[PDB]
RNA sequence: AUGGUUUGGCACCUCGAUGUCGGCUCGUCGCAUCCUGGGGCUGGAGCAGGUCCCAAGGGUUGGGCUGUUCGCCCAUUAAAGCGGCACGCGAGCUGGGUUUAGAACGUCGUGAGACAGUUCGGUCUCUAUCCGCCGCGCGCGUCAGAAGCUUGAGGAAACCUGUCCCUAGUACGAGAGGACCGGGACGGACGAACCUCUGGUAUACCAGUUGUCCCACCAGGGGCACGGCUGGAUAGCCACGUUCGGACAGGAUAACCGCUGAAAGCAUCUAAGCGGGAAACCUCUUCCAAGACCAGGCUUCUCACCCUCUAGGAGGGAUAAGGCCCCCCGCAGACCACGGGAUUGAUAGACCAGACCUGGAAGCCUAGUAAUAGGUGCAGGGAACUGGCACUAACCGGCCGAAAACUUAC
């Protein structure tokens, strides 16, 4: 049902239609994932599946988590991720233990992908809220730049939480939704996406069935 | 890649060199021309005896730009110097031809008459 | 390392003619119309090529009328339907950045010997 | 701008309150017959024997 | 190497550019030499460089280090002794080890030389 | 009658100081709604209107003129809303007029001067203590201690829409003209993300070039002159660049439409019942989120050696799981924090190989008296890009960090 997979974006690409058309691409790797875990609802609170897939050196990993790895029955996982189920349906065809690829992707369904976003560091306001700059001529005093006025004047006297100002952006969880399928690898675990997904090369990504179109 | 105020040749033989954009049609605030769009110019200076004087407002296509302009392949064709041509209500172009080449995404805007009696078109 | 040198190979066109910043080519675009296919001719100089595995990448475009044109296109464009590369050339480059600026008889693009 | 007040004894105590130093541990290395001290920042570098140790 | 990140070390390239001339020149005088660990760090590609480019013996490589370092007598002795001297090891010719940090400023203080071992 | 918004009255707060109009940036709220949404009626054939009711989710021009607010004008859009917010906002900016000191014009005055008449120029200070707010951390508690994974109370974000084709020139209309509901496609503005394309930037890349100084001479190179001026571009960052999004659906409703229905043999949408019914609410989509003190749930690891005090409890040690520091650093970053690695190793840096850029190194040789051209040759040189390389640097490792209990059922 709700499937799900982890996978790493290594760059991007674009391919060359048969449609004849061009269009960009995201090197996704996904790398087969590991089922380590079950949720049943009668005995958890709800219905998933716990995912991990990577490789570490035992000694790279705490022992504690090796030992639940253990457990599991599956070699040890570069991080831990897991992804929910709408229905006992698929959870009955999941099993602790199961190897699971990028093959459980049909060609032509839209996907969701998401991930951490850059990493921005400290951003003025213009840049984070895309202000507009003042006028940086006809005698602007160092305010060429600044965001300028705040809020009312002794009403309500305060400056109403939630206003758009200066502060570090980027690097949080991002999505990206209803993102066309192009390509699915199964050889050697690649998917290939339309568009740019956010993240970073290198970065880890999550890929699941789109949940807008389908 | 047209815009307010932005100085245009001409590509058609009414009798205009060069025109102001009035705006862009079709769009609140919108803020670009670019080859296809039908967009407002005036006439800033014309042949003495052309078929439109100076000061007249007149609907204009623009169709040749110094942006490059995309196209399905991710073709992005760059030229020389904006053009436009002008145009009116029944949106029949008031010259009788072309100077320079045109864009294909004429023929997509169904202005068929300025595509099919261009000189070329790439 | 470009893990997708397997995957660039399912869809790499076989046949790649060379072809260099500053050639002068001819490029035909496959258009339908009404329901039909035909095939137009046009000249172009590539000025620029970006090979990345499957995404060996360049455009082509012409002069006229003192004026130039372009068309950007795969090295493996299933629309060209023959990158007839005219006389091979060389440029100052791999790619032609000053050639959006130079006119009357300052922007051609050489032919070598 | 400028403060309204005094801030209380305990106010400016407190916000100093974080702002001290802290000790490392120190290490031995045993090179030429003597075991001197230097922080795991040197430990190669001591046990070759050109550190400027005094 | 990799660009110095933020506000570069010295405050402008023409400085930067002597500053580290002048730390090779000492550098290659003296056998070893003191000084602040960042610039050590900074240092070590330039260093690095002309060894290698030492590491053949020409009239293109000498002339290519004089207008390097801009020192006839430091070139001579590079290209004589240290060029030779370490045509077996590849790669990694200078060691960095940090010092007591300077008292005048605290600044970390780290102490760097060419190995010496082969 | 309502609201407190315009012109007003009172002088209760402020003259040991409450900075004033516009513009800029930023907004926030109400709804007497401008469009988009749903209805009733028409003097509603249709389209297109008029009017009133519900609805504040979202959006709501740019220019010329004047200091202007306003307003007119031009030309667009669905619209170019009305207001409250110290006529929002100078410890965020402007000083254009208002509002000092000069001068002048007209006018009043014999006069000095004056004129909510006009005209020209005329210093706008503050390093944020507290509240507030945008982010990021420290400490502690979550009842033995640790690494992870979460559920989710509970917050936040978004919510806009045009055009064209099909139904169909059919219903409607004499004709002219031209439907409803419903799909499909392509657009504008806005937002999120990203560097593949196109471009911007490019100060360790390269080259050309003027002057000069220097390197013994030259040949060659370097210093300086905004990088000396220029032309190119690696990566990274970014937008004009490209991908995506606004939903569908569901529940209970507004106005509104109803069915069966007596009070009142009828009638009656209603007081019993049952239904439909909108960008409005709650969910659906995305993010934050167990400091949710009601501190949740699921795994895995260390789970028993002491002493002592005067035995009541407490004080002095033992440690492992893990954490910290340390080192090398990152597309993570103000410091912090976060991520990776630390020999049994690719984290960085050199190295090799390559790509990339530059576009033909120097030297020698030949032709020319030369300035030069060609060969040596796809030359040389080469930051941040791709793979591997222990050659250098990251260790014979120190330090923090193990269960009072009570009651009940089985
Ligand atoms: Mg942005
Ligand atoms: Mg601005
Ligand atoms: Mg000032
Ligand atoms: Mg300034
Ligand atoms: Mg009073
Ligand atoms: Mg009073
Ligand atoms: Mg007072
Ligand atoms: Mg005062
Ligand atoms: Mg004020
Ligand atoms: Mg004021
Ligand atoms: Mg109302
Ligand atoms: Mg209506
Ligand atoms: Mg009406
Ligand atoms: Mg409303
Ligand atoms: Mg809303
Ligand atoms: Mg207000
Ligand atoms: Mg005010
Ligand atoms: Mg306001
Ligand atoms: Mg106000
Ligand atoms: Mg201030
Ligand atoms: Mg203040
Ligand atoms: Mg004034
Ligand atoms: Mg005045
Ligand atoms: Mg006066
Ligand atoms: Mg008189
Ligand atoms: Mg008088
Ligand atoms: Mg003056
Ligand atoms: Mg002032
Ligand atoms: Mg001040
Ligand atoms: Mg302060
Ligand atoms: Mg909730
Ligand atoms: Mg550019
Ligand atoms: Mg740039
Ligand atoms: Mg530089
Ligand atoms: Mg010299
Ligand atoms: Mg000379
Ligand atoms: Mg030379
Ligand atoms: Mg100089
Ligand atoms: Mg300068
Ligand atoms: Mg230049
Ligand atoms: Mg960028
Ligand atoms: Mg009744
Ligand atoms: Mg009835
Ligand atoms: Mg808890
Ligand atoms: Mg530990
Ligand atoms: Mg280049
Ligand atoms: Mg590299
Ligand atoms: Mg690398
Ligand atoms: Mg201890
Ligand atoms: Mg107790």
């Amino acid at each position: 049902a709700r499937k799900g997979i982890l996978g790493t974006k290594l760059g991007m690409t674009q391919v060359f239609d048969e449609n004849n058309k061009v269009v960009p691409v995201t090197v996704v790797k996904a790398g087969p994932n590991v089922v380590t875990r079950i949720r049943t609802t009668e005995r958890d609170g709800y219905s998933a599946v716990q995912l991990a897939y990577g490789e570490i050196s035992p000694r790279k990993v705490i022992k504690p988590v090796a030992g639940q790895f253990a457990a599991a029955g599956v070699n040890p996982r570069r991080h831990v991720a897991e992804l929910r189920l709408d229905d006992e349906a698929a959870v009955a065809e999941y099993e602790v233990g199961q190897e699971l690829t990028a093959e459980i992707f049909s060609d032509g369904a839209y996907v969701d992908v998401t991930g951490t976003s850059k990493g921005k560091g400290f951003a003025g306001t213009m840049k984070r809220h895309g202000f507009r700059g003042q006028g940086a001529a006809h005698g602007a005093q160092a305010v060429h730049r600044r965001p300028g006025s705040i809020g009312g004047c002794a009403t309500p006297g305060r400056v109403f939480k939630g206003t758009r100002m200066s502060g570090r952006m980027g690097n949080d969880r991002v999505t990206t939704q209803n993102l066309k399928v192009h390509k699915v690898d199964a050889e050697n675990g690649v998917l290939l996406i339309k568009g740019a997904i956010p993240g970073r090369n290198g970065g880890l990504v999550v890929v699941r069935s789109a949940i807008k179109r389908g | 890649m047209i815009q307010q105020e932005s100085r245009l040749k001409v590509a058609d033989n009414t009798g205009a060199k060069e025109i102001l954009c009035i705006r862009v049609l079709g769009g609140s605030s919108r803020r670009y021309a670019g080859i296809g769009d039908v967009i407002v110019a005036t006439v800033k200076d014309a042949i003495p005896g052309g078929n439109v004087k100076r000061g007249d407002v007149v609907k204009a296509v623009v169709v040749r730009t110094v942006k490059e302009r995309r196209r399905a392949d991710g073709s992005y064709i760059k030229f020389d110097e904006n053009a436009a041509v002008i145009i009116k209500n029944d949106n029949d172009p008031r010259g009788t031809r072309i100077f320079g080449p045109v864009g294909r995404e004429l023929r997509e805007k169904k202005f068929m008459k300025i595509v099919s009696l261009a000189p070329e078109v790439l | 390392m470009n893990t997708l040198d397997f995957v660039d190979q399912a869809s790499l066109r076989d046949d790649i003619p060379t072809f260099s910043p500053g050639d002068t080519v001819n490029v035909h675009v496959k258009v339908i119309e009404g329901s039909k296919e035909r095939i137009q001719v046009f000249k172009g100089v590539v000025i620029r090529r970006q090979g990345g595995g499957i995404s060996e990448t360049f455009t082509v475009r012409k002069e006229s009328y003192g004026v130039g044109v372009e068309r950007t296109f795969p090295v493996h464009s299933p629309n060209i339907d023959h990158i007839d590369v005219l006389t091979r050339g060389d440029v100052r480059r791999a790619k032609l950045y000053y050639l959006r600026e130079l006119r009357g008889k300052k922007a051609k693009i050489k032919e070598k010997r | 701008a400028v403060p309204k007040r005094r801030m209380s004894r305990a106010n400016t105590r407190s916000r100093r309150a974080q702002w001290k130093a802290e000790a490392p541990g120190l290490v031995t290395v045993s090179v030429a017959g003597q075991q001197r001290k230097v922080p795991r920042r040197l430990l190669k570098a001591a046990r070759l024997g050109l550190v400027d140790l005094d | 190497p990799k660009p110095t990140k933020g506000p570069r070390l010295g405050g402008s390239s023409s400085h930067q550019s002597a500053l580290l001339a002048n730390l090779a020149t000492s550098l290659f005088e003296h056998g070893r030499i003191k000084t602040t660990e960042p610039k050590a760090r900074a240092l070590r590609p330039y260093a690095e460089k002309l060894i290698t480019h030492a590491k053949k013996g020409a009239l293109h490589n000498r002339r290519e280090v004089m207008k390097k370092i801009r020192d006839k007598d430091v070139v001579h002795t590079l290209f004589a002794e240290i060029g030779p001297f370490y045509a077996d090891r590849n790669g990694g010719y200078t060691r960095i080890i940090k010092v007591e940090n300077r008292k005048g400023d605290n600044a970390p203080m780290a102490v760097i030389e060419l190995v010496r071992e082969k």
